[PDB]
RNA sequence: UGUGGCAGUCAAGCGUUCAUAGCGACAUUGCUUUUUGAUUCUUCGAUGUCGGCUCUUCCUAUCAUACCGAAGCAGAAUUCGGUAAGCGUUGGAUUGUUCACCCACUAAUAGGGAACGUGAGCUGGGUUUAGACCGUCGUGAGACAGGUUAGUUUUACCCUACUGAUGAAUGUUACCGCAAUAGUAAUUGAACUUAGUACGAGAGGAACAGUUCAUUCGGAUAAUUGGUUUUUGCGGCUGUCUGAUCAGGCAUUGCCGCGAAGCUACCAUCCGCUGGAUUAUGGCUGAACGCCUCUAAGUCAGAAUCCAUGCUAGAACGCGGUGAUU
């Protein structure tokens, strides 16, 4: 027999297996074509996702039924602290693809990388890079011995960075160390840009800018063990269904006598890398910039930040990129953002796009008021001090 | 969406499957009219095929004049009860569902439109712009 | 960028926030919860509901 | 002249367009022969000014309006208001109208002289418009037909009407309007009068389906 | 394999002229196991038996989509053929139906397989025991190739398989990686513009590029809107019981109104990429055949095809760099 109404799948099989990811940091699989003419700058940036607001803009799009027109969308406001550069590492390409060689670190790591490297660091001595920092106290020739085979070698220079977490309203205190690769030309420039920037800070003033699309890397919102109805979307079975009506009711025919790996089963949901693409920034904001969230059209002072802070997360007072749509993982994730593979031309991209109005409520409930000094005016005065 | 429909409909949310019976809001004589199927839906297993404001539905008459019963006609939803989402922000939704008799063009069959009349569907379709009375 | 006033409550309503019902005889109702729109299917009285605006105008309330 | 035109391919111009003796205004997503019927035997006469009405296109249904005055519903917007408020002269009136009875273009069959409305808009709207526009507003349908915008297209000059209408009601409205009235059809026998095509003292736009009989009783009611 | 079903071979003629634009008799050669016969080899110390729902994967004898080539093809639409199965083939009335036939929709509503897929998945409407009724047959018990009505549908805790999840040992321990291999996904329409232009006696009437939306699918999130509500959070209400106010108990979450957080929905929002090599075909020089010919040597372009770019896991005995090494 044949199916008798022919119809499509549930589920995606090049998403398979869904299991859960390595770690909550999503890798990078694939950074930006390197283009030897530009001047050398990153090509990702590890933030950490607040939340979500509401964006009323003016959509100016010739042709279409909503030009010059307001429209409100979502956005989600990524947190972005400065991170600071700890070293870097070189790949030469061999028949069996990149191999790292060579990685030099700084000279003194902060203790937001050093409590990376021990999982007990309460019991531990602190002992990290101790053999390793005391190469500085000559004049830095095997450094400068690692520096030169990093130049004469490898084919793309990777620099370490680390977040920093002690600027961030996590309990966490401890950074995520990462590689981005380096899109400068001549790897000598790459390296020297990276021994010049060894324990200094990169904002991302310099790594994204306003309009651009990005792609956003994370790990999903993870959901426990999970039967097949809620996985992969599968009909329920009628009410009849003795042993219950949340299932596959067919696993498979006879021959093959076993079961294949395109059906669809119960098992873990979320947890998984993802990367979406095709987001755009809509702002880039500083944490010493007062009034964060005013606009051109707006022209009121405050911040970004709710009333009573982001739900689970807390206060931006920090850089912030906040970027246009959903975004995978949920709130206080390592977020990976990277800049885009390909030179896009759609004109839903190369859109310039200044805002006219964010939404700054409380998101703990139904909130009413944008500034507690606005609510202090609407309501009137209080039981309290007058 | 459709032929004699003028300009690219956004999407709302499909409210009206089919079997609804909506109210007929013009002076031809249907008191009710009736879906039976919706002009550019789509081919799913076990999906019925949803109207929604502004779209195109192949309709019948139950209560009204004797001319109009036992015949399929065109009709256009014009509105719909099931709150929907404009662009510039509100989510918003009528009282209760209505329709307009029409042919396979776009022209009314009758002369006036009772009741409020959603712009999505004033918009798309010419000729019930005309005939309409509270736009919005 | 117009901020609308409830229809029930008196409260501002922000762009993109609550529902709008376009009533039968055509008046246009803006709600900014589902607070005073589940209120408002209820065929509550705004007068008598002792958080609005309209309360506390007929009461005289500051 | 009379000149047939489409609106990308539609063949109702009363809808997609207001033409009136000072001023015109158009939709903003017409093409270039759309254009070019009105800036052709305009030119540089009156201002032609692209507009949306409450966010739709569908600005000659929404408002309504005469050499003196223009009148826009309530549900239009700040940028459109003041875009209506700079591109026209200032010898015309425009205030927005506060009623929940209609859009305006249906209700307001209105010429420099002498309006028709719905008979369901009320004494406070009215007398706005009897105010604004300085015409002397009556209340009345032809044969029945309560929007009197849509089916009855009107000038100066004289005026086509609802096609299925009584001689009564003819000579009844020509007792009224002060003008001469022909009932006739437009768009290939399409009896939405009004809304199928636009008129002032030295134009009228109509559609590509007008055919040229019909077309010979528009120009010779509005003796052009 | 007769029998269905399908494909060639020749060719009389039909088709305005005219066997071939397309038909295709008379013969004749085959294929298929999606029909039904024949056989009776396996199973009767029982492989649970029709239909539907559900869910995969495969084939192609292609309905649509892509790219081509022909007409009794000017355009438009239609008909046929080729490489093609990457992708999609619906909602219903009646009937237990498979099959059908209508009513719509649609880009189109193609044909099939996997023990006539799928009963320790379900339903049990059908056939098929026992009750019962009717018709005809029978002297009668009873029969039917008939109609109708009522009729217990059992078990997985094993093993494999699949979907997730750990895990010893390769000096210990931690961080950053590489990448074999396996999967891979996007699909179709509409509108504007092109343009009432090309083509046309008229009637009518396109396409390439650009733009905006939508259909189906997929992955995510939850600011907004909607749902949920044991935050029993606040309020209200009835019956009874703590002597009454207050504050409460009980009514197997007592009921009702609102209800944050969490979860969630094409009932919400965002996102879903680009190069190389080819098939059919169209060619370039160019012989074979001192002309000719896209083909033989060579070479240019080319499809929803294939392959990478991208995306998902990561070899738990695939590998590298680096910190510390009592």
């Amino acid at each position: 027999s044949h199916r008798k109404y022919e119809a499509p799948r549930h589920g995606h099989l090049g998403f398979l297996p869904r299991k859960r990811a390595a770690s909550i940091r999503a890798r990078v699989k694939a950074f930006p074509k390197d283009d030897r003419s530009k001047p050398v700058a990153l090509t990702s940036f590890l933030g950490y996702k607040a939340g979500m607001t509401t964006i009323v803009r003016d959509l100016d799009r010739p042709g279409s039924k909503f030009h010059k027109r307001e429209v409100v969308e979502a956005v989600t406001v990524v947190d972005t602290p400065p991170v600071v550069v700890v070293g870097v590492v070189g790949y030469v390409e061999t028949p069996r693809g990149l191999r790292s060689l060579t990685t030099v670190w700084a000279e003194h790591l902060s203790d937001e990388v050093k409590r990376r490297f021990y999982k007990n660091w309460y019991k531990s001595k602190k002992k990290a890079f101790t053999k390793y920092s005391a190469k500085y106290a000559q004049d830095g020739a095997g450094i400068e011995r690692e520096l030169a085979r990093i130049k004469k070698y490898a084919s793309v220079v990777r620099v370490l960075v680390h977040t920093q977490i002690r600027k961030t309203p996590l309990a966490q205190k401890k950074a995520h160390l990462a590689e981005i690769q380096l899109n400068g030309g001549s790897i000598s420039e790459k390296v020297d840009w990276a021994r010049e920037h060894f324990e200094k800070t990169v904002a991302v003033d310099s790594v994204f800018e306003q309009n651009e699309m990005i792609d956003a890397i994370a790990v999903t919102k993870g959901h426990g063990f999970e039967g097949v109805t809620h996985r992969w979307g599968t009909k329920k079975l009628p009410r009849k269904t003795h042993r219950g009506l949340r299932k596959v009711a067919c696993i498979g025919a006879w021959h093959p006598a076993h079961v294949m790996w395109s059906v669809a089963r119960a098992g873990q949901r979320g947890y998984h890398s993802r990367t979406s693409i095709n987001h755009k920034i809509y702002r880039v904001g500083k944490g010493d910039d007062e009034a964060n969230g005013a606009t051109s059209f707006d022209r009121t002072k405050k911040t970004i930040t709710p009333m009573g802070g982001f739900v689970h997360y807390g206060e931006i007072k920090n850089d912030f990129i906040m970027v246009k749509g959903c975004i995978p993982g949920n709130r206080k994730r390592i977020v990976t953002l990277r800049k885009s593979l390909y030179t896009n031309t759609s004109r839903k991209a190369l859109e310039e796009v200044s805002l006219k109005w964010i939404d700054t409520a409380s998101k703990f409930g139904k909130g009413r008021f944008q500034t507690p000094a606005e609510k202090h005016a609407f309501m009137g005065t209080l039981k309290k001090d007058l | 969406s459709g032929n004699g429909a003028q300009g690219t409909k956004f999407r709302i949310s499909l409210g009206l499957p089919v079997g609804a019976i909506m109210n007929c809001a013009d002076n031809s004589g249907a008191r009710n009219l009736y879906i039976i199927a919706v002009k550019g839906s789509g081919s799913r297993l076990n999906r019925l095929p949803a109207a929604s404001l502004g779209d195109m539905v192949m309709a019948t008459v139950k209560k009204g004049k004797p001319e109009l019963r036992k015949k399929v006609m065109p009709a256009i939803v014009v509105r719909q009860a099931k709150s929907w989402r404009r662009r510039d922000g509100v989510f918003l939704y009528f009282e209760d569902n209505a329709g307009v008799i029409a042919n396979p063009k776009g022209e009314m069959k009758g002369s006036a439109i009772t009741g409020p009349v959603g712009k999505e569907c004033a918009d798309l379709w010419p000729r019930v712009a005309s005939n309409s009375g509270v736009v919005v | 960028m117009k901020v609308e006033i409830d229809s029930f409550s008196g409260a501002k309503i922000y762009p993109g926030r609550g529902t709008l019902f376009v009533r039968g005889d055509s008046k246009i109702f803006r709600f900014q919860n589902s607070k005073s729109a589940s209120l408002f299917k209820q065929r509550k009285n705004p007068r008598r509901i002792a958080w609005t605006v309209l309360f506390r105008k007929h009461h005289k309330k500051g | 002249m009379a000149t047939r035109t489409q609106f990308e391919n539609s063949n109702e111009i009363g809808v997609f367009s207001k033409l009136t003796n000072t001023y015109c205004l158009v939709a903003v997503g017409g093409s270039e022969n759309f254009y070019s019927a009105f800036e052709a035997e305009l030119g540089d006469a009156i201002p032609i000014v692209h507009t949306t009405i409450a966010g739709t296109r569908i600005i000659g249904r929404m408002t309504a309006g005469n050499r003196r005055g223009l009148l826009v519903p309530t549900q239009t917007t700040d940028q459109e208001l003041q875009h209506l408020r700079n591109s026209l002269p200032d010898s015309v009136k425009i205030q927005r109208v506060e009623e929940r009875l209609s859009a305006l273009g249906n209700v307001i069959c209105c010429n420099d002289y002498v309006a028709l409305v719905h008979p369901d808009i009320d004494r406070e709207t009215e007398e706005l418009i009897s105010d604004v526009l300085g015409v002397e507003v009556f209340r009345q349908t032809i044969s029945g037909n309560i929007l009197v915008g849509s089916y009855c297209s009107l000038s100066n000059q004289g005026g086509l009407v609802h096609p299925q209408t009584s001689v009564q009601d003819q000579e009844e409205l020509s007792s009224l309007l002060q003008v001469p009235l022909v009932a006739g059809t437009v768009n290939r026998g399409s009896s939405v009068v009004g809304a199928g095509m636009v008129v002032n003292d030295y134009l009228a736009v109509t559609g590509l389906d007008t055919t040229a009989p019909e077309l010979s009783v528009i120009e010779s009611i509005f003796r052009l």
